[PDB]
């Protein structure tokens, strides 16, 4: 009884951990995303203003 | 601007409320409280297609009344309803010499501001002293005091 | 989607399709010009039978699918890679058919005959076109460009063409094609990455590092010079991160992939570098309106995009001609996509609309009489 008490314990436990990494997860995969299209678009804008400032000059 | 505020107000009270809620969520979190080229980039993105830097320029350039190079909820109205192109079909060449002529009643080449103002009453409306002066300037380029053929070409941008 | 009977303006050019509806002012569906075909036979049960794949479908795909140009220095290579292409376009992202609309195509200067022909062909018979019409690249540039005179310098990916037009007009004797192109830019990239000490014999790779060509590479302002600073790097080389992970180191490499085309001999040709080509091209012309084309010189194509041309075309020709008069540049924005939005203020116009070819006439008289009436 006492084993089989723990192991359910163990196992709602495993449910509703999985279930948040499974979020974390996701949150990842849509954190990377914007956080790279931002630093592309960084380094473009830096390279264009660099070359029309040689141009001003 | 023209086209575009007169969409603007053509708005109904609702939809207005629906851009405003919109606005909000554009600059949900940000740091000057408007829609600048980094905020609208990244609406681009969020939806889909990429727009170049110097068109996000020139477009925050085509909505703005201020001159804060950032497009606020009066400005938001504007880059929200600017999608049906009210200043296209030209009319054709004939239709404008015509236009020409008939503002040109005395027949000398050039529409002086009487003709522009007699018009203006003829029309009905309650003319302001001030829609006068606007555009007898949107006409009159050289401020000369009378719009030629090629300043009332440049009369019809903006106008349908 | 579309409600206004106007002309499908497709620019097909070397390495990018650019296709779009008449009347805007960029294209929407812009792919490389490439096919993918499956390599090998599976046993697999349920993926799709198609045995022919196509823009984007095939970008995402590059280590199944063999990649082949379609098009090689300007002559068509394969015609199913044509019908592919544009059969694509049509019914996969236009969403419109052919049947209800004019095309205004666009072609390179000095082409093959076999090529229009076929081309006409393939829109008169199998599709059910109402008109089709071959336009030449420069003369739409040059409209986009806003202009009547100067030289356009299109260099897309496997040509490069030199159009003199002054007062708007055309010079068909003086136009010279030459096969150096972003093709050969990357080959030998690829040569010199090989030397540097990363290998790789594989199409897929060398569009990635084409791609790289197309981010990073520059042009050099003063080549010899550059190259003794870069013998003691510090920020003249930079480290790239391949998209995959792998770090690579590029350093000067960079500012000599684009300097084949001042130096032909690079790949053993007696051909003159793309500025020697133009120099001669203008003494070729009348003296009368050489210093308009000097002074109303333009560019276009997708190679432009790199940083640099502009400066080091004045310098080169500021060293081949006088000093005296002024000679000076003009590259308008987004001057890549310029001809397509050439073609889109090219069919609005009602005589442009008197100007077509319907398939009766042409049904008549045949793609030999074709030819004749447009030029
Ligand atoms: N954004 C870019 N940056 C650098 N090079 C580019 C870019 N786009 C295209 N190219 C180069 O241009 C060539 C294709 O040009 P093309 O699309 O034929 O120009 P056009 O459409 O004006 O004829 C390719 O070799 C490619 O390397
Ligand atoms: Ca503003
Ligand atoms: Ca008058
Ligand atoms: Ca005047
Ligand atoms: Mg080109």
């Amino acid at each position: 009884e006492e084993a089989e008490k723990a192991a359910d314990e163990s196992e709602r436990g495993m449910k509703v951990i999985e279930s948040r990494a499974q979020k974390d997860e996701e949150k990842m995969e849509i954190q990377e995303i914007q956080l790279k299209e931002a630093k592309h678009i960084a380094e473009d804008a830096d390279r264009k203003y660099e070359e029309v400032a040689r141009k001003l000059v | 601007d023209d086209i575009y505020k007169a969409a603007v107000e053509q708005l109904t009270e609702e939809q207005k409320n629906e851009f405003k809620a919109a606005f909000d969520i554009f600059v949900l979190g940000a740091e000057d409280g408007c829609i600048s080229t980094k905020e609208l980039g990244k609406v681009m993105r969020m939806l889909g297609q990429n727009p170049t830097p110097e068109e996000l320029q020139e477009m925050i350039d085509e909505v703005d009344e201020d001159g804060s190079g950032t497009v606020d909820f009066d400005e938001f109205l504007v880059m929200m309803v600017r999608c049906m192109k009210d200043d296209s079909k030209g009319k054709s060449e004939e239709e404008l010499s015509d236009l020409f002529r008939m503002f040109d009643k005395n027949a000398d080449g050039y529409i002086d501001l009487d003709e522009l103002k007699i018009m203006l009453q003829a029309t009905g409306e309650t003319i302001t002293e001030d829609d006068i002066e606007e555009l007898m300037k949107d006409g009159d380029k050289n401020n000369d005091g009378r719009i030629d053929y090629d300043e009332f070409l440049e009369f019809m941008k903006g106008v349908e | 989607d579309e409600d206004e009977t106007t002309a499908l303006v497709c620019d097909n050019g070397s390495g990018l399709v650019k296709a779009g509806f008449a009347g805007d002012d960029a294209p929407r569906a812009v792919f490389p010009s490439i096919v993918g075909r499956p390599r090998h036979q599976g046993v697999m049960v349920g993926m799709g039978q198609k045995d022919s794949y196509v823009g984007d479908e095939a970008q995402s795909k590059r280590g199944i699918l063999t990649l082949k140009y379609p098009i090689e220095h300007g002559i068509i290579t394969n015609w199913d890679d044509m019908e592919k292409i544009w059969h694509h376009t049509f019914y996969n992202e236009l969403r419109v058919a052919p049947e209800e609309h004019p095309t205004l195509l666009t072609e390179a200067p000095l082409n093959p005959k076999a090529n229009r022909e076929k081309m006409t062909q393939i829109m008169f018979e199998t599709f059910n076109v109402p008109a089709m019409y071959v336009a030449i690249q420069a003369v739409l540039s040059l409209y986009a460009s806003g202009r009547t005179t100067g030289i356009v310098l299109d260099s897309g990916d496997g040509v490069t063409h030199n159009v003199p037009i002054y007062e708007g007009y055309a010079l068909p004797h003086a136009i010279m094609r030459l096969d150096l192109a972003g093709r050969d830019l990357t080959d030998y990239l690829m040569k010199i990455l090989t030397e540097r000490g990363y290998s790789f014999v594989t199409t897929a790779e060398r569009e990635i590092v084409r791609d790289i060509k197309e981010k990073l590479c520059y042009v050099a302002l003063d080549f010899e010079n550059e190259m003794a600073t870069a013998a003691s790097s510090s920020s003249l080389e930079k480290s790239y991160e391949l998209p995959d992970g792998q770090v690579i180191t590029i350093g000067n490499e960079r500012f000599r992939c684009p300097e084949t085309l001042f130096q032909p001999s690079f790949i053993g040709m007696e051909s003159a570098g793309i500025h020697e080509t133009t120099y001669n091209s203008i003494m070729k012309c009348d003296i009368d309106i050489r210093k308009d084309l000097y002074a109303n010189n333009v560019m276009s194509g997708g190679t432009t995009m790199y940083p640099g041309i502009a400066d080091r075309m004045q310098k080169e020709i500021t060293a081949l001609a006088p000093s005296t008069m002024k000679i000076k540049i003009i590259a308008p924005p987004e001057r890549k996509y310029s001809v397509w939005i050439g073609g889109s203020i090219l069919a609005s116009l009602s005589t442009f609309q008197q100007m077509w070819i319907t398939k009766q006439e042409y049904d008549e008289a045949g793609p030999s009489i074709v030819h004749r009436k447009c030029f």
